[PDB]
């Protein structure tokens, strides 16, 4: 009985089911065309899907790993290699990037000095972490789920 | 030596728990204490948990308590738990207070007027409990009852708008009824402490109504475990209400949202105040019927001073008896008129009802001592 | 303002472990949909509700994506129309109650969402409100376009009578039957209003078994304990 | 006989608040118990008042304390009360501990460590106060702190987002937040009197750390008419923030509503949490900074077991006396640092300052103290 | 991103016993409605709030109904415009924040009830925001809209100089300057923050003057209660 009773309490302050209802957001990927990215809200937030060209993909692989001030590769950063999904706050003080633009050619920020590139790893500004890869699986290959 | 006697916090436990000396022979009327000390918690955790998803904004308010019962997991259980619980209060509470009545219990005077004044409590707590779901009878119970006050000569209309904090029942009311009544029970469990504080002064009484210090029997085990049987049989009652009639002792009317405009049928408070509605409604005049609602319950501090009869309890009391049995029948005749509309035959029944309340009170009872201690040369 | 209050009809889930017929549910949902949401609101029930009471997840979405909603603001500032998800509420018909007024000639249509809970009889009450519009007695009539229904309070209602046979086709073929029609749509308003009847009940069972156990068991205890008490004898043995 | 000894009452004020014998010598750092209860006392009345007002709803929240200050009858003075109250019981808390530790009343163990409990019971309801405006700096600190517990392994990240009830800090984070801040002082107000109910057992320390028995004075009127300036003088120190720097102590991000977007500069927590926050920012370890975090409060209950020294006070220990100050202008230190960006030279005194605490406390101080015992041939 | 933080200037409100300036409340207004009210929002001020501190009933009165508002519904069904009153707040310039970003090129101007308590130097520091404007030192430029300020974070903001020389024709015909442009609405934003400002300031001299009072009686009192124990001589006296 009172493993029930308390743990029927413990459950009460865990997600509601309208809480659990936003958790997640459907992505249909033959809607954002090769190049083009398209802005979600997720969480309250801006969710950046982009789809990556050829040339994108393979100038993002041959960066300088040490050179970036938050060092990852990019077959790391995503999970698909043509699809990169980020939250679109800028990690310093709290902006939303505009998407085809800045010096680095993907994503820049009029708020202070930032610019990220295609893969959403700041190359050349004061935000300290990269743009927030979030978790993600893709279902069948026409749709994702973040979340 | 151990050290159930000797650690300071283990100390007040042994004595007040487990090496009290109780009468060998109290009834199931004995248990009625425990179980208000279980409804109080029961009441207090659901609450909070309840607390962690409500809001006091009277936009939001009723689709909050809503949100509970079907997005919050377990929030339905929990809603049902707090409100069949503040029923199962009730129930315990005059069950507690005719045990008292009967067994003259009420001559251990600061156990019995901490009582009067836990009850006063617990009534100010249920009554802006009711207020939060912010439904039909919520908001149009609360309004009829609150503005009773402007009876009051002079002051009595400032006083109303002053607990409103407006000119009606609204936004600023039940943010404050929602402040009240969290802070309220914690004030139960103090006075509740101090009740029992008294009542572990004289120890306690029994149905004989003659001491029992000949006979006592450590409170441990015979009434750990008597109590453990009465909290199984609390939680039943609870459970029963809860799973299988969770609306049975409330009303529909608080299912719509509170409408300023659009009046209910048969406005009423919740079954347990219905008695004193009905005492209410007996007196054509508005101040007058409001002074016998407040008489409808401060004449519990009165009963101490009314007992005539040399004997202390109603055991060995035939006349008594019968007249006790009926001020409960006339109690329960008040709580069905209260629940009626103002009509033939109810208004008549009401009166009549309400007469009879007062008159076995003041003067049957007592005069049934009287001559129940003349029956025996006394 | 005499008064007929409705009789009890022997529902599916009248008994205290009888559940509610799910797929009597799944029909009186459409008699929502297809009949009243249009006049009524139901505020309380979204789309992801219906998944794994009467639709799955795939068939809610559907249902979910057929209607209209507003959102917004878009990165312009502008507030557009949607097709609707599972997080979406069952829409309102009008924007406001003054709008809904307006359409009913005064009256305003209750939001049905705890239409059952709200209203003394429940489902037998509603059911006997739907089946129960007929022709006014002699020496009687109201105002143009107030109805005369026997188990409304004061005889006369605002309603023009909504059910009768076929004014749906249910999904799984259903006969649709004026009393059919009305005995779904008021198992779905039970629903609605109470959606834990289902989970209620089995814990209701679990609670009657444990209890079952419990009780003699913690009696059992208390009489042991206690039998010390119970079996002793006193000898009053003065000099 | 008289009525302060025999009512069951009165004769827990008679002994625990009139007759109570008191060391002669105890001096200014002995009031800070009584301002620590009118702190408490002054939180819960000023807090249930701003209860009437307020609503723990998202979208209404910063509106409704903004709403308090400007439209509620003197709200502004009750709301910045409530604020530097918050301020003055901390101030009050540190005194009281200092005290506890330089003239080793820590001795008395349950005492004690019934203090460490109230410490962080009031560290719990004050985190989660300063969340309720729901401003930059409440919102934004609220993540920060509470997001630090996903560093234990294995269960960390589940049990963050069972504190908030989602997957960041939003609607059903705030409205417990409020019921967990709203029960706790009253939670508070037990412990602390578990608190006294053990100093009675033993009666006060005093300045010398030598037994005062020889030397006891009643309570009234000697401490009693103390007590009233104690408190005379906490208003006063209350009342100069309230009504000319109601905002010196606080700070300004917390008057733009929370935005989960846009970062504030420079976050950080109410400056009585700066020196802990600082302690984690030295270890570059997230679950190292933590623990350590976690550690620089809980080594209260260590320092006991750490005693040294022959003699219990401080007073007759010079070598104690320096370290103890090196200890509080090491906090000073830590505070300063923790209010600063993480930087040089900010980052290097931070971890100088943050091995100091820890190498005074559990090396420097044991050690001094057995320094002075073969000093003194002990 | 160096720092220039800015200058204590000698406010008529500076001091501990220093009451606001309220005919320079009055002309700091009419800085708000003139110039700000079409860009920034005033969300917790009312056109009542105005009444006993800079207008009168009457003038409050004028200064309200000279505004749109929406409001409703009406019986219809529908949101019309009304003019104002009293129990109006200050009007938002956009229906919400995404629509002010895309009228000032991505930023949003934040709501000035609260700035002067929500920035670090209050008063001085948006007096040497408003006044700061040059032109940009050599080795430096940003985007074409955010222009050269000294005083802002970062050395570079996105609002356009707002106040210059004559902006503002004054009701009182006081010269308005630049600097006592910034001078005035400063002074009423200040008051917007905290309207307490004045009756906080009376309650702390009464404050001040009661504990100047109290303290040194309740002392006396103290030493006066301890002079037994103060003045007590103790003998040993052994066998
Ligand atoms: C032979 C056959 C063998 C298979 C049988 C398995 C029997 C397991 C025993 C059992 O029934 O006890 C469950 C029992 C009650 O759980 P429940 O029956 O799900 O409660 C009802 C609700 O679901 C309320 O539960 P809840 O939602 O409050 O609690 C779970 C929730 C809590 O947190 C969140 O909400 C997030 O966490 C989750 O979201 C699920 C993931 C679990 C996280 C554990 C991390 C592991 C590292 O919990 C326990 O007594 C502890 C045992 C936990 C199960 C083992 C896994 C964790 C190990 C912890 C050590
Ligand atoms: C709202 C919640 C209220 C909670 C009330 C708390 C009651 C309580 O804890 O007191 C024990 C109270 C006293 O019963 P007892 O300890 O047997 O004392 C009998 C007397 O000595 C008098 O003994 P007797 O020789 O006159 O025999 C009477 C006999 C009944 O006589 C019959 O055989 C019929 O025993 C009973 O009264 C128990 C009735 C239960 C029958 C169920 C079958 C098991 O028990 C009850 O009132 C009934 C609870 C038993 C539940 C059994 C479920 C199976
Ligand atoms: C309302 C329902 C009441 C249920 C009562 C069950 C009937 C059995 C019964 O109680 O009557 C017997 C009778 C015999 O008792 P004794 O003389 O002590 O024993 C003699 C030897 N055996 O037992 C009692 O009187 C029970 C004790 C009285 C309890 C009071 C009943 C409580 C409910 C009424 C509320 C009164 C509230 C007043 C509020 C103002
Ligand atoms: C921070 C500011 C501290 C203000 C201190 C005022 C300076 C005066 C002073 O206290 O020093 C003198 C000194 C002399 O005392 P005795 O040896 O007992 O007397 C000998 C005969 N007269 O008095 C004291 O030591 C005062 C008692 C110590 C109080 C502790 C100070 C409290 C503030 C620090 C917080 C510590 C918190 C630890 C948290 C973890
Ligand atoms: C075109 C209009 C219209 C349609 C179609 C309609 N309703 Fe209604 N309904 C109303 C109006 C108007 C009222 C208010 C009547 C009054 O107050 O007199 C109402 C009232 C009700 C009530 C409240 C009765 C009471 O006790 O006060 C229920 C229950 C109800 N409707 C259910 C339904 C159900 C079930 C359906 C269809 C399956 C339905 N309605 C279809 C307009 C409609
Ligand atoms: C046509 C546009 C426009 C006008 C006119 C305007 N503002 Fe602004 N204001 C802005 C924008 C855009 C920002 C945001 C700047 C940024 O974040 O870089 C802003 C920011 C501010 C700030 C915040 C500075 C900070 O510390 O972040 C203050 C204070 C301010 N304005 C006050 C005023 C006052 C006072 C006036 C007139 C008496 C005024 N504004 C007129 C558009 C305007
Ligand atoms: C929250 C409400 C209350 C709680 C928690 C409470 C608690 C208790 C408890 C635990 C006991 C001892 C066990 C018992 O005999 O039942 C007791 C005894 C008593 N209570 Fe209460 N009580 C409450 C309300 C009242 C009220 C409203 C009255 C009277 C108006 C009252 C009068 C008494 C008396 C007279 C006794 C002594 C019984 C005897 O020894 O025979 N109590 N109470
Ligand atoms: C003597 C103790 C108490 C009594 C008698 C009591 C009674 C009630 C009643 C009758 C209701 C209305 C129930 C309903 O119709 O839904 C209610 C609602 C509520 N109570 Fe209590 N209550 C008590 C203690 C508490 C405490 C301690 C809290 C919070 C800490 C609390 C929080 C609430 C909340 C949030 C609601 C609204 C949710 C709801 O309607 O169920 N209560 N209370
Ligand atoms: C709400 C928080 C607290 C309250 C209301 C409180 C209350 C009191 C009071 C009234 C006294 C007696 C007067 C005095 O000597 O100051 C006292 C003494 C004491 N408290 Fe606290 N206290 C609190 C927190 C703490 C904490 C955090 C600690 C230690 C970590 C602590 C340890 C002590 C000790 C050791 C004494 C004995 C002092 C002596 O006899 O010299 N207390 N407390
Ligand atoms: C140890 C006792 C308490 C402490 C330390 C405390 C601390 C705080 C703090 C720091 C704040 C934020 C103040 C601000 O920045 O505006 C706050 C807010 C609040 N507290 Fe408390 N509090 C206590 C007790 C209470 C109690 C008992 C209640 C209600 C019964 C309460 C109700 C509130 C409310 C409603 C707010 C929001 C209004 C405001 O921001 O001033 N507090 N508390
Ligand atoms: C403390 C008690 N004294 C007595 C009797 C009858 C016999 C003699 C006196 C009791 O039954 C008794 C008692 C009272 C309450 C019990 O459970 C509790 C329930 C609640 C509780 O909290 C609080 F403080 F009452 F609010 C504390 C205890 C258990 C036993
Ligand atoms: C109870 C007390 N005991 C002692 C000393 C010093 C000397 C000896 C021991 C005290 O100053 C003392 C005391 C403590 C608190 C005082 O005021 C209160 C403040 C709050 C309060 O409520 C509560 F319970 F603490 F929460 C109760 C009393 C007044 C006096
Ligand atoms: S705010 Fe965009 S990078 Fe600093």
């Amino acid at each position: 009985a009172a493993k029930n009773v308390v743990s029927q309490f413990v459950s009460s302050m865990s997600a509601s089911a309208d809480v659990l209802a936003m958790s997640k957001i459907e992505i249909k990927l033959s809607d954002i065309p090769e190049g083009k990215n398209m802005a979600f809200k997720w969480r309250g937030k801006p969710l950046f899907v982009r789809h990556r060209t050829k040339k994108e993909i393979d100038q993002e692989a041959a960066v300088e790993v040490s050179q970036l001030r938050d060092p990852q590769h990019d077959l790391e950063r995503v999970k698909k290699p043509e699809w990169v999904i980020l939250i679109g706050v800028c990690t310093h003080l709290g902006c939303v990037p505009i998407a085809n633009a800045g010096d680095f050619g993907g994503y820049y920020c009029p708020c202070h000095g930032s610019h990220y590139d295609a893969s959403g790893r700041i190359r050349k500004g004061p935000a300290p972490l990269n743009l927030e890869v979030p978790s993600y699986e893709f279902t069948s290959d026409d749709m994702v789920i973040v979340g | 030596t151990n050290i159930r006697k000797s650690h300071p916090l283990m100390k007040i436990v042994n004595n007040a728990f487990i090496d009290l000396p109780a009468p060998s022979n109290i009834s199931s009327w004995w248990n009625f204490g425990s179980l208000l000390g279980i409804c109080l918690i029961l009441q207090i955790l659901t609450g909070l948990f309840l607390a962690m998803h409500y809001t006091s904004d009277t936009t939001t308010a009723f689709s909050s308590v809503t949100h509970i019962c079907r997005d919050v997991n377990y929030g339905w259980i929990i809603r049902y738990m707090h409100a069949n619980g503040a029923s199962m209060f009730f129930i315990c509470l005059y069950m507690h207070v005719g045990r008292g009545l009967y067994y003259g219990s009420y001559t251990f005077l600061e156990t019995w007027n901490i009582g009067v004044i836990l009850l006063l409590t617990v009534m100010a707590t249920a009554f802006m409990g009711y207020v939060l779901p912010w439904g039909q009878m919520s908001f149009w119970g609360a309004t009829v009852i609150t503005n009773l006050l402007s009876a009051i000569p002079y002051i009595g209309t400032n006083l109303v708008e002053w607990i409103w904090g407006g000119f009606s029942v609204d936004k600023a009311t039940l943010t404050r009824f929602f402040a009240f009544h969290f802070i309220l029970p914690f004030i139960i469990m103090a006075i509740a402490m101090v009740h029992l504080l008294f009542l572990h002064e004289t120890g306690s009484n029994n149905p004989t109504g003659i001491s029992s210090d000949v006979d006592k029997i450590p409170f441990h085990p015979y009434y750990t475990i008597k109590d453990i049987l009465g909290a199984l049989l609390l939680i039943l009652a609870l459970m029963l209400l809860v799973l299988f009639a969770p609306d049975l002792l409330g009303d529909p009317d608080n299912y719509t949202p509170a409408n300023p405009l659009n009046t209910p049928p048969h406005i009423k408070p919740e079954w347990y105040f219905l008695f004193a509605y009905a005492i209410l409604r007996s007196i054509p005049n508005k101040l007058g019927g409001v002074l016998a609602l407040a008489f409808s319950i401060l004449i519990l501090a009165l009963i101490p001073l009314l007992h005539t009869s040399k004997q202390r309890s109603m055991m060995f009391r035939p006349l008594s008896q019968c007249l006790f049995w009926a001020l409960v029948a006339d109690l329960l005749t008040l709580t069905w008129i209260g629940g009626q509309p103002v009509e033939h035959p109810y208004i008549t029944i009401g009166q009549l009802a309400s007469v009879l309340y007062f008159l076995l009170i003041l003067v049957l009872m007592p005069t049934a001592g009287t001559i129940e201690n003349k029956l025996l040369k006394w | 303002d005499l008064e007929l209050h409705p009789p009890s009809y022997p529902w599916s889930h009248r008994g205290l472990l009888s559940s509610l017929d799910h797929t009597s549910i799944r029909r009186g949902f459409q008699v929502y949909k297809q009949v009243c949401s249009s006049c009524h609101s139901m505020d309380y029930v979204a789309y992801r509700h219906l998944v794994g009471v009467c639709y799955t997840e795939d068939e809610a979405k559907a249902l979910a994506e057929e209607v209209e909603v507003q959102d917004g603001p878009n990165e312009d500032g502008e507030m557009f129309m949607r097709p609707g998800k599972l997080s979406d509420y069952f829409p309102k018909p009008y924007p406001n109650p003054e709008a809904a007024r307006a359409a009913n000639n005064g009256a305003l249509p209750p939001d049905l969402s705890y239409i059952v809970r709200a209203r003394h009889g429940g489902e037998d009450y509603v059911f006997s409100l739907l089946t129960g519009y007929c022709e006014p007695p002699t020496g009687v009539s109201l105002r143009e376009g107030l109805y005369f229904n026997p188990y409304f309070p004061g005889q006369a209602i605002g309603m023009a009578p909504p059910i009768y046979n076929e004014v749906l086709e249910f999904d799984d073929g259903t006969p649709a039957t004026m009393s059919q029609v009305a005995k779904d749509v008021c198992t779905f308003l039970r629903w609605a209003a109470e959606p834990e009847h289902d989970h209620r009940k089995r814990m209701g069972l679990k609670m009657l078994l444990m209890m079952g156990l419990l009780l003699p068991l913690v009696y059992a205890m208390k009489r042991h304990k206690w039998s010390v008490l119970k079996s002793r004898k006193l000898a009053y043995r003065p000099p």
